[PDB]
């Protein structure tokens, strides 16, 4: 159930939240997703990621 | 049923409202506090269904 | 009159042609008790009706009866014991899937697995070193 | 083949059953579903779709079943001016008119 | 109101009450 | 159901015969010990190695399909 | 039976929505 | 006429709690056989006013199962008796099903009509199969503005003696005294008058009542002793947004205190999403309110009410095996495994549905 | 009745068991196998509820077995100070301490509450579809009362000649 | 004293369990820093461990399902609980 | 009673901030959440319908002011 | 004004010459 298990929650609502922000227009977001996610793990580690 | 929750959350359940007010204060009152040990101008409850006599 | 009319008729108490093959609860509930739970009142009510219906409230006849335990609960331990041991992700997962409806935040489940895993790897250290006092 | 009685229901809807004590504690989450097999089902997509192409084509599907029905749609893709299969009356203009011209004589 | 239910609770094994 | 399986139960179709139709219609302790040991197919007998294979298998393909589709 | 017409049509020129339920109460009415 | 059959009765004031009878109205369904069903109005409120909500064919319940129209002692056309216990008044239910030859009935309520229907289900959960609650839950109500509102209305419509008031002098003091529009239509209606019209008289009866009100302990209606116990079987609960009587905050945990299968909102408890009106309480009037509950109660009774407590719904019967325990049967030489439990007919016990289709079966072997 | 074609294309590389194509549905059936289905308990009670007594002996049995195979117990205690007490004063406002201080960071809260709408539209999807229908079925229906019109026509020009 | 009651909309433990939690580990751990011999607590631990709850299972756990029931306190319950009852219904009996 | 007042306040302690004494500050409920109490979807709506008659069920205006 | 009673109960807006054929229907 994706509405009452908060761990699928948490992670489609974080998911939809990073990927609306393409309409920034940064650039194709197909191509740095992959440096957030090695960025997540530089400053991830205030929050022992 | 006999699944309520954690155990933090244990005495959250036991409160019942009779007003529509949010936030609930959890408290569920036990008992009646009595402060005072003052001698009561009512009359004994003990004289209830005594026959005549 | 009509009260003990229905209580008489056969057809208005009567089990089914099947209810000899039937699964039974042999047990009023006094073997496991809820003790903790908000509705514990409730359920020792529930447990006395059912001891006054099969001795038509004459509780003598209880008193003098034989009192058996929950033998449905036999050898419980056993068998979840082998069910973990057949699939222990699918025992813990339904086990603790109403628990793990709340899940706390990134930082709270990083901890766990932090300091979880730096226990771990303290202990492989004291392993290591008692194999250096042997030596 | 056999019927039954059109005033009865399915004996599925007329089995009952009813509780006792003790109740098993166990609260259902989901239900079972261990063969991913649901056939002769129609999607609940299909469900509040305005009328469009699919009406009228499925609609010659049905009617070139039947001798009548050949007729109909042989006539209306022939010799009806309509820009458009999807057909909406409005409008009592072209019945009330085929009226005045046929109950003259 | 509320009754006893248990007929049996004034027995005693010298007899009832 | 598996091939392997059912080469077991080539194999003890003597020894079926012996639990299922002799010893498992019997009372007391044979009956008893016939009827725990019955010969059949598996009551939960799914292998959840194997299953847990094929879900990281899916689930780790799916990723691969993503990754190298650029 | 001819009493659930007379309801019937009396209802039908007030274009009023009506039930079975309420003629056969109307109808239970007029004989109560 | 056919579908409405209210069998006629008079009130008889009985000493012996155990010689009460219910009298109500029955509706019959569209089909032969079908399950029954008895429902209880609120306190003080007429049968009537829920025949078209039972007898709409938009909403089409009869489709589903017959239902009662039933009204408990001291009220309406039954018997009166001082006693309110919900265990005598569930007692009643009983030899009413006996009488009128039901082995087993879905039972509804609204409001306070929805507790005595728990009630029952809490006393004889082998004869009931359901329980349909609209705006009410097993808690005690004696605080609640709602219920003290028609605790109050009770205690005023005493003061009224029939035999010296005349008609002009009670309709003013209804008017002046009871300012809930609904209620004051339902007690004017409640006014009767007697054969050789020999004075007017409030149907329900009203000094029985008053006591049970006034005296606000135990007993009230308003109260859910902890002796009623727990409801075993399927329950199902609806109530408007924002009730008066039912606080969402709150007045669902009594409903997981006392019906043990209840899985919680969204399942088996429903709120009407309506706005705040004291009127909407009466769901029958509104059609926003009596749409959403006929859909719930046609989902009940179709696919939940008289279900076994492990199966999800209706359409597992018969494919979902339920496991076992270990020594429960009484076959020494029993293989224990999984089994579908079994469902009986509705109304088994005064047929012989089991013995005809015996016979047919073995005509087939 | 015509004869109808024999079969379809069959495609040679998409199997049920073995879909070409990929979603997280056949990942969802792939994991539900994996776990098992629900496993329903006959029971009055739970089993950890019934053997607290005996889940505190093997409880306590598997600390003492820690406690009785780790010599060194104390070692890993100090070794664990400071990161406990490192880690909990770093993240102790981004846990709890934004409830009652500066700033609430409600992001977790607003995705539980979008949620909990979603379930509730859930619930009532039957309802919603349903008033939705209706509104067809009115257009339909309006639609439909033009053939009836025209299935009397002859029955008034028999009458009115 | 009076009943503490708490004015508060939650209790004190699920609004404080990560705080709860640093101070519950504080003082295991201050009790680890402290008992350097902590080793020879286990062990010393271990006979009486297992010899007090193969005695005592039976009469605590083991007769739930297992020769005797020893209804003995569930009787004190029972009474107890329709005792309860009738104190609910005192002004409804007395009357 | 005569001592009532005075024996009450020498026996407890009583709250003395005035934290609720600010109108817009009064939290909804979502601060602090019971997670896993049967009625917690109940609590949700409670706080949802808490936050909808405050700005009268235009949340934009939740979503600009201040938390 | 049992009439307005029945009438009423099914929420269906009455006319007052509504009312009086249905009088005469049945006194008549
Ligand atoms: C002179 C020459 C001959 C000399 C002969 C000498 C020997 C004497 C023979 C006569 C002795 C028996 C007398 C008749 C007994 C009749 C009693 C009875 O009616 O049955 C009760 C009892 C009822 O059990 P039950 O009702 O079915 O279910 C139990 C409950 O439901 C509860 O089930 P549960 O699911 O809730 O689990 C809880 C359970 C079990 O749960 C546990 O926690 C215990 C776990 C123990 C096993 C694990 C130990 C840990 C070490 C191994 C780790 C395993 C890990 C596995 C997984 C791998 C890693 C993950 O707790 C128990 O303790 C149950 C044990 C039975 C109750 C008895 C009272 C015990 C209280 C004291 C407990 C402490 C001792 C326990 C001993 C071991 C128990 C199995 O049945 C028996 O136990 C039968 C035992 C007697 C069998 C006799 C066999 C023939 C004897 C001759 C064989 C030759 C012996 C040669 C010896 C040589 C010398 C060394
Ligand atoms: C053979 C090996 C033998 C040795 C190992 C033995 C291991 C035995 C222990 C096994 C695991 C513990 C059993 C847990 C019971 C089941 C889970 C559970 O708790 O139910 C959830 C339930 C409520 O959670 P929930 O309903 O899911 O609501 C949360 C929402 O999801 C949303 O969350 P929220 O926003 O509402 O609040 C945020 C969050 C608050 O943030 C937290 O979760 C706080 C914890 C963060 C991580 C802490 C470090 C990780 C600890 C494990 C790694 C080992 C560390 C190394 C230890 C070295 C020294 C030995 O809340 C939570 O998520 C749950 C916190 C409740 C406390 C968790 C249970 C105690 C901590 C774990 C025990 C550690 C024992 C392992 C070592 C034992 C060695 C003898 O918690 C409770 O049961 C309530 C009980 C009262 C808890 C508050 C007061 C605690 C006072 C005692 C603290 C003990 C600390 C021990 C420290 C260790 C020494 C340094
Ligand atoms: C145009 C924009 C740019 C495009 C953006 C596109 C972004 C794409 C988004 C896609 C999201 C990822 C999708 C897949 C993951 C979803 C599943 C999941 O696990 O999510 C967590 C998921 C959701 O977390 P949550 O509890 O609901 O909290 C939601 C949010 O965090 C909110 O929580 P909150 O409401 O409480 O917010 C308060 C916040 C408060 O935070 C603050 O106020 C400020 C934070 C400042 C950080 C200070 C850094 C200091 C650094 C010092 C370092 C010094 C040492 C360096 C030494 C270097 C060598 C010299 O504190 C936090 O919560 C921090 C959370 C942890 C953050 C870790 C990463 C931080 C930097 C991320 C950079 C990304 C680029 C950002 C660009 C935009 C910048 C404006 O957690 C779960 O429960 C699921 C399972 C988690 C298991 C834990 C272990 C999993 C490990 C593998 C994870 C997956 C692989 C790695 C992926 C990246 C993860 C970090
Ligand atoms: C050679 C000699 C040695 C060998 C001899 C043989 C000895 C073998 C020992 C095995 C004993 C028989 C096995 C039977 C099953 C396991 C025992 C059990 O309690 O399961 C029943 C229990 C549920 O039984 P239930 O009553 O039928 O469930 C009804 C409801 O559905 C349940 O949910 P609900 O919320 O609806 O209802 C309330 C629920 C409330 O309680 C909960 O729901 C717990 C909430 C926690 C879940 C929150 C999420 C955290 C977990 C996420 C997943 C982590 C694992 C996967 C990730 C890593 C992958 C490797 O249940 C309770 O009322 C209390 C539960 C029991 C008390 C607290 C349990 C603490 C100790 C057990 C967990 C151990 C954790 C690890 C520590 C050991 C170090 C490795 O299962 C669990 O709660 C989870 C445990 C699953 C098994 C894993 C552990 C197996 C070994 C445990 C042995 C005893 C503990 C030893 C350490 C004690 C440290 C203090
Ligand atoms: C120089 C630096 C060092 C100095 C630093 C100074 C700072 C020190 C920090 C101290 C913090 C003080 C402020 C808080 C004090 C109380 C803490 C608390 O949890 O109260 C909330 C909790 C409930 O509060 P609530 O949320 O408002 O709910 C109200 C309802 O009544 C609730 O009733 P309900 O049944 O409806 O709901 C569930 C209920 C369920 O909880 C209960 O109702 C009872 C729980 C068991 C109580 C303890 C049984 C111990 C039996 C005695 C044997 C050990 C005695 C220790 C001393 C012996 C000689 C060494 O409680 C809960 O809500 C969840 C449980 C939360 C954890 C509470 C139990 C943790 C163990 C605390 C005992 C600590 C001493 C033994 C620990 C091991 C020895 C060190 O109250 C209690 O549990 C009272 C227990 C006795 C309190 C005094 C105990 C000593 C101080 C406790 C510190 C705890 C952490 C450190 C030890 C943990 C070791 C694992
Ligand atoms: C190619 O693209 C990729 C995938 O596909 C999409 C992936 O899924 C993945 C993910 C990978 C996985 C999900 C697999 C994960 C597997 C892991 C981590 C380890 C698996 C380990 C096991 C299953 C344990 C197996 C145990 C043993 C082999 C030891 C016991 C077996 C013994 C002793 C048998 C002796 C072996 C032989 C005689 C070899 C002969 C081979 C045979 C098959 C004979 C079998 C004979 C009989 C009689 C059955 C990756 C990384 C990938 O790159």
């Amino acid at each position: 159930n994706p509405n009452t298990e908060e761990n699928t929650i948490d992670s489609d609502y974080l998911a939809a939240s990073g990927t609306v922000e393409a309409e920034k227009e940064i650039t194709s977001i197909d191509d740095y997703l992959g440096l957030v996610f090695a960025i997540a793990y530089v400053f991830g580690v205030f929050f022992y990621v | 049923t006999l699944q309520w929750g954690s155990l933090a959350e244990r005495p959250m359940v036991d409160r019942v409202m009779s007003t529509s007010t949010w936030p609930v204060p959890y408290y569920q009152r036990l008992f009646k506090a009595y402060p005072i040990r003052e001698k009561k101008d009512k009359m004994s409850l003990l004289l209830s269904d005594i026959d005549i006599d | 009159s009509l009260h003990e009319k229905m209580q008489t008729d056969y057809l208005w108490v009567k089990d089914h042609s099947q209810a000899d093959s039937w699964a039974k609860a042999r047990t009023h509930g006094y073997n496991y008790i809820a003790h903790t739970v908000p509705n514990k009142k409730e359920r020792y009510e529930m447990i006395w009706r059912s001891m006054g219906k099969s001795t038509d409230w004459e509780l003598e006849k209880f008193r003098l009866g034989k009192k058996f335990p929950d033998r449905g609960n036999k050898r419980r331990w056993f068998k979840n014991l082998f069910r973990l041991i057949k699939n222990p992700m699918g025992y813990i997962f339904w086990k603790t899937y109403k628990a793990r409806l709340a899940k706390p935040s990134l930082i709270v489940t990083s901890m766990f697995i932090g300091f979880t895993l730096g226990f771990i790897k303290l202990k492989a250290q004291s392993i290591a070193y008692s194999k250096k006092q042997y030596a | 083949l056999q019927w039954g009685s059109l005033a009865e229901r399915p004996m599925v809807d007329r089995v009952m059953s009813t509780s006792t004590w003790p109740v098993p504690y166990y609260q259902r989450l989901f239900k079972a579903y261990p063969i991913r097999e649901k056939k002769d089902k129609m999607s609940l997509l299909l469900s509040d779709i305005d009328i469009d192409d699919t009406n009228w084509y499925q609609a010659k599907d049905f009617l070139r079943g039947s001798f009548r029905g050949r007729q109909i749609v042989d006539y209306v893709e022939n010799n009806i001016a309509s820009n458009t299969y999807i057909l909406i009356q409005q409008d009592v203009a072209n019945m009330a008119k085929a009226y005045v011209h046929d109950i003259c004589g | 109101g509320y009754k006893i239910r248990n007929k049996s609770i004034f027995w005693t094994r010298a007899g009832w009450k | 159901m598996n091939p392997i399986q059912k080469a077991w139960l080539k194999i003890l179709e003597p020894v079926s015969y012996v639990i299922n139709e002799k010893m498992a219609k019997r009372t007391g302790i044979i009956g008893k010990l016939g009827r725990f040991f019955a010969i059949g197919p598996r009551e939960y007998g799914v292998h959840p190695i194997n299953r847990m294979f094929i879900f990281m298998n899916r689930k780790y393909m799916a990723f691969q399909a993503v990754a190298l589709h650029r | 039976a001819p009493q659930n017409l007379e309801v019937e049509n009396i209802l039908k020129r007030y274009h009023i929505n009506y039930t079975q339920a309420l003629i056969d109460e109307l109808v239970d009415w007029k004989t109560g | 006429s056919r579908i409405i059959n209210h069998l006629r009765g008079d009130p008889v004031y009985q000493d012996n709690t155990k010689d009460v009878s219910l009298r109500g109205t029955f509706l019959r369904g569209k089909y032969d056989d079908l399950p029954t069903m008895i429902f209880f109005t609120e306190a003080c409120d007429l049968t009537a006013n829920w025949i078209p909500f039972f007898t709409n064919p938009q909403y089409d319940i009869l489709a589903h199962r017959n239902v009662w129209l039933l009204n408990p002692r001291n009220f309406g056309n039954s018997d009166r008796h001082p006693s309110f216990d919900l265990q005598e008044m569930s007692d009643d239910v009983m030899r009413f099903m006996y009488s009128q030859k039901i082995s087993m009935a879905t039972l509804g309520g609204h409001g306070i009509g929805g507790k005595i229907a728990l009630a029952v289900g809490c006393y004889h959960a082998e004869r009931v199969t359901g329980v349909f609650s609209i705006d009410s839950s097993p808690m005690d109500q004696r605080y609640h503005e709602a219920f003290k509102e028609f605790k109050g209305y009770v205690n005023a419509l005493t003061e009224i003696n029939f035999k010296t008031w005349s008609d002009k002098d009670v309709k003013v003091f209804l008017k002046e005294n009871i300012k809930d529009p609904k209620w004051r239509s339902i007690f004017t209606n409640n006014i009767s008058k007697n054969a050789k019209t020999q004075s007017d008289s409030f149907n329900f009866e009203i000094n029985y009542l008053n006591h049970n009100l006034n005296f606000n302990k135990a007993d009230s209606l308003g109260n859910w002793a902890v002796k009623n116990g727990i409801y075993t079987g399927r329950a199902h609960f609806i109530f408007p947004e924002y009730s008066r009587w039912v606080h969402l905050a709150t007045n669902t945990l009594p409903m997981h205190k006392v019906c043990a299968r209840v899985k919680g909102f969204g399942h088996d408890i429903f709120y009407v999403q309506g706005d705040e009106n004291p009127l909407n309480h009466w769901v029958y009037d509104f059609e926003n309110y009596a749409n959403v509950v006929a859909s719930k109660l046609n989902k009940f009774l179709h696919s939940y009410d008289g279900v076994h407590a492990l199966l999800k719904d209706r359409t597992e019967i018969g494919n979902f095996m339920i496991p076992d325990r270990i020594k429960s049967r009484n076959d020494s030489k029993h293989i224990y495994g999984d089994y579908s439990p079994a469902h009986l007919h509705h109304n088994w016990r005064f047929n012989h549905i089991y013995e005809k289709h015996d016979e047919l079966d073995k005509k087939l072997n | 009745m015509k004869k109808p074609m024999a079969k379809a294309y069959e495609h040679p590389y998409n199997s049920e068991h073995h879909p070409l194509n990929f979603s997280a549905v056949k990942i969802a059936e792939t994991f539900h196998d994996f776990i098992g289905p629900e496993q329903v308990s006959p029971h009055y009670e739970s089993f950890a509820m019934s053997r607290k007594f005996l889940l505190t002996f093997w409880g306590g049995f598997f600390v003492l077995n820690f406690g009785m195979a780790t010599v060194d117990l104390n070692w890993i205690m100090k070794s664990t100070y400071i990161p406990w007490i490192f880690w909990f004063q770093l993240m102790y406002f981004y846990v709890e301490g934004k409830n009652s201080m500066f700033m609430p960071l409600l992001q977790r809260f607003y995705r539980r509450a979008a949620a909990n709408e979603i379930f509730t539209m859930e619930a009532f999807y039957h309802e919603n579809i349903e008033n939705k229908l209706r509104n067809l079925m009115r257009i339909t229906k309006g639609q439909l009362e033009y053939w009836d019109i025209h299935t009397s026509y002859g029955e008034i020009r028999a009458d009115s000649i």
